[PDB]
RNA sequence: CCAUAGGUUAAUGAGGCGAACCGGGGGAACUGAAACAUCUAAGUACCCCGAGGAAAAGAAAUCAACCGAGAUUCCCCCAG
RNA sequence: UUUUGUAUAAUGGGUCAGCGACUUAUAUUCUGUAGCAAGGUUAACCGAAUAGGGGAGCCGAAGGGAAACCGAGUCUUAACU
RNA sequence: AGGACCGAACCGACUAAUGUUGAAAAAUUAGCGGAUGACUUGUGGCUGGGGGUGAAAGGCCAAUCAAACCGGGAGAUAGCU
RNA sequence: UGUAACGGGGCUAAACCAUGCACCGAAGCUGCGGCAGCGACGCUUAUGCGUUGUUGGGUAGGGGAGCGUUCUGUAAGCCUG
RNA sequence: GUUUAUUAAAAACACAGCACUGUGCAAACACGAAAGUGGACGUAUACGGUGUGACGCCUGCCCGGUGCCGGAAGGUUAAU
RNA sequence: AAUUCCUUGUCGGGUAAGUUCCGACCUGCACGAAUGGCGUAAUGAUGGCCAGGCUGUCUCCACCCGAGACUCAGUGAAAUUGAACUCGCUGUGAAGAUGCAGUGUACCCGCGGCAAGACGGAAAGACCCCGUGAACCUUUACUAUAGCUUGACACUGAACA
RNA sequence: CUUUAAUGUUUGAUGUUCUAACGUUGACCCGUAAUCCGGGUUGCGGACAGUGUCUGGUGGGUAGUUUGACUGGGGCGGUCUCCUCCUAAAGAGUAACGGAGGAGCACGAAGGUUGGCUAAUCCUGGUCGGACAUCAGGAGGUUAGUGCAAUGGCAUAAGCCAGCUUGACUGCGAGCGUGACGGCGCGAGCAGGUGCGAAAGCAGGUCAUAGUGAUCCGGUGGUUCUGAAUGGAAGGGCCAUC
């Protein structure tokens, strides 16, 4: 419905990202979300809430 | 490959893949043959003239696939490892 | 006005009593906890109970609420 | 006249050591953000042509 | 005006027919796609021009691949 | 003949006689059978010409992988109980 | 004088009956309309198929017309009989 | 349309109820004779029998085994004025 | 008057008359790959198209929609 | 009203009696002004209604004259047709029986005649439905295209402001 | 460099004028005893018109086609996928244009964990204060709640509140369930890295069951896997994803 599609991108080098929906009126902050890493292995901070 | 109008096994699963162009001409001896190739000195030709492989092909490979018994010197071609132990085993020779 | 229902969901009962299981081997596809996790016996996401170990299939009735538990007896 | 190839199953299928067939798992070309990761995890390796369908393939593709 | 157009005469050749094969100029649709329009049928049917006992093509501004082959045409593979 | 079901008042046939409908070619798969057998077999063509040559090729003896590549293993995966 | 009036030839075809395996694949008999006109007729010519021609009915184009006839594509196709 | 709601005659039992013993009754079962399929089993061994058990309705359809026709070889043979 | 030759002759078609509209002549328009031809050896009192249909009394209001005619400022707008 | 469903509207005229006809009213389902409105003399093998005359149209048919029909001689078809030793009823039955069951009736064979049945004959129902059938027709269905139309380049230049 | 002034020069733009291309279905002459045509002279028009290729618009004038199925005949109406209950005959499944309802999402907390807590309603007392807003006590028992239908669940709470958080992880997966298949579902455990907790442990989303769309074609990021002489590249593949 509204609610839209981002990718949250790593914040290693790799190009590396999950993805997800977030509702863009509501919540308008960028969202952080320490996730897991494959090509690092490791749990980097991810963001970008596109 | 027609189901009535349902979409066809072959048509409502993906596609994958490409075609190596590379693998056409690549072959793959066992050690059955070269106790046949008139000499005891193998290389792509000396293959090609026991009509072994083909004259298209460029890289061949020497794959464990049963007894070698005659000392072969092989030459240029790849050599799997139990076919370098066997080769190696019996007499034989692998340079490259 | 009216005219449809959903695809039937094949709940139920899928080992009985005394029926020899491997581990992993669904007993219960069902809804709520109808039936409980007993001893080995896991309950899924979906209060699959589900043969967490091998042995025989054991239904019970425990506790005080008299629930319907699900064991395995390790055979 | 020689046989020809219903084309568009040769890229699809692909013979394997016994006379089965192989192919791709549908469903992971897109929509896919939501789907958990199970599926798209269990999508992603080859799988056999089952019992049922060997009667299609076999006729589409004769040479191989 | 010179001259060209035109006119007259003579010499040589052509014209028309013919079954298929051949080269070229044009060129469908039914059909198949379980509908249909891209696509197919198919450069097929048909129409037209021209030629020969055959025609056409043909003597690399061609392939190949760091080795080489050596004009065109036809057949069997390559290979559904 | 078609049908759930035809004495059916459902279809067809006035009768006789003659003709009248699962073929042919080329590929592919399975069964039988024959030859040879980790090998089998040639096509075009040459031709004393159904012989014999011709093994170009095709199929099989090795798979896995999208592919490079590896190879009785291989792919997945950083690695696999 | 008159797309004037009555009415034969001439052109037509309103009604009825017969006929309807007819005398006739459209007629006969008894009445009927026009009958100097936008009439009728002979001989020749011209227009052609998505085309002609049409005082228009989808009428007519060789007893064929919401697309002639012949030949070909062609054994079209027919999940239907 | 005609009795026309026992098939009919006809029945006061030839109706109904209860009990019982008879008999009729099918391509059922049995008897005798025959053929064929599938098993098992001692030989026969490349199969037949002293056997032996059991099976044999059949549409779509699948499997198996045959007869006839015309033509070629056997056949310049064998029948035939 | 004409029409469904062969089940419909009619209120239908036609018609004189009316109106609208196009057309300045190498006319519009039509047949025609084109040449050309008809329009017409005519010229706007003519010709083509469309509707209505002698005559008499008349033909009212609506330009928002669809069309046509006219305008060129601005927006958008192809090949290049 | 060629227009009006309700509707045989209501009133009037004609008729012994009038769903039609004529006149009128107007509540015009759903007239109406050049897809013309309303009148309209004459005309019409035009539609509707009334009357005089006339009559076999009819009450209700009768007789007669001819041509067939019928008999004889000659010639000599056709559609149809599984086979027939081809009755009625009542019931059964693929549900409307010459063929089944029960029963009743009926010597065998023709000729003239009638047409109730043989789901009679003729024509692979024209209606209805179906077919991923066809054809023509329409349109602001889709896709094209002829035609008309727009600009660029070509054919296609100079001399001055 | 910025900004300006004069000249020369280099090119485009526009308007007037011109004759020389083209048009002439104007006149005259000739081929020619010819209203065709061609040539010549001249007049008029004249870079226009006209035609070719390209291009926008218009285009039933014409052509090819499409115009669903279910259906107690067809049309008209309704429906078409998914979830819940009943029908449904005590395993599963089970039809009808049978009876009833819902979905085409929401949520970065409404997820994970740790610690804690327990409803509705009614009665009584009490400032504004009321049938019903807060307070206190009692009865009561989950008649409540569960992000949204219905059913099954839920107190060990799956309900309610707070602290810290990202397991709403990545690769796999014994074994099962469920479908004709495509597919869909459940899953202990293994490896890597993480959160909460003192720890045992729990966490691969949400109490569960709806919240959806195959393939082709193509877009974006990563990975030399390929890369038609060779080195690259283009394109393709693979992984993620739209």
């Amino acid at each position: 419905g509204i609610r839209e599609k981002i990718k949250l991108v790593s914040s290693a080098g790799t190009g590396h990202f999950y993805t997800t929906t977030k509702n863009k009126r509501t919540k308008p902050e960028k969202l952080e979300l320490k996730k897991f890493d494959p090509v690092v292995r490791q749990h980097v901070i991810y963001k970008e809430a596109k | 490959g027609f189901e009535g109008g349902q979409m066809p096994l072959y048509r409502r699963l993906p596609k994958f893949g490409f075609t190596s162009r590379k693998a056409a001409i690549t072959a793959e001896i066992r050690l059955s043959d070269l106790a046949k190739v008139e000499g005891g000195v193998v290389d792509l030709n000396t293959l090609k003239a026991a009509n072994i492989i083909g004259i298209q092909i460029e890289f061949a490979k020497v794959i464990l696939a049963g007894e070698v018994t005659t000392p072969v010197t092989v030459r240029g071609l790849r050599v799997t490892k139990g076919a370098r132990a066997a080769i190696e085993a019996a007499g034989g020779k692998i340079e490259e | 006005r009216n005219g449809r229902d959903s695809e039937a969901k094949r709940l139920g009962v899928k080992r009985f009593g005394g029926e020899s299981v491997l581990a992993g081997s669904i007993i219960v596809r069902q809804r709520g906890t109808k039936f409980h996790a007993g001893a080995n016996v896991g309950c899924g996401r979906d209060h699959t109970l589900f043969a967490k170990a091998d042995g025989k299939v054991k239904f019970e009735v425990k506790g005080p609420k008299n629930r319907k538990f699900i064991s395995i007896e390790a055979e | 006249p020689k046989i020809k190839t219903v084309r568009g199953a040769a890229k699809r299928f692909k013979k394997t050591g016994k006379g089965g067939f192989k192919h791709k798992h549908a469903n992971l070309r897109h929509i896919l953000t939501k789907k958990a990761t199970k599926r798209k995890r269990h999508l992603r390796p080859k799988a056999m042509v089952s019992k049922g369908d060997l009667g299609l393939v076999i006729a589409c593709l004769p040479y191989a």
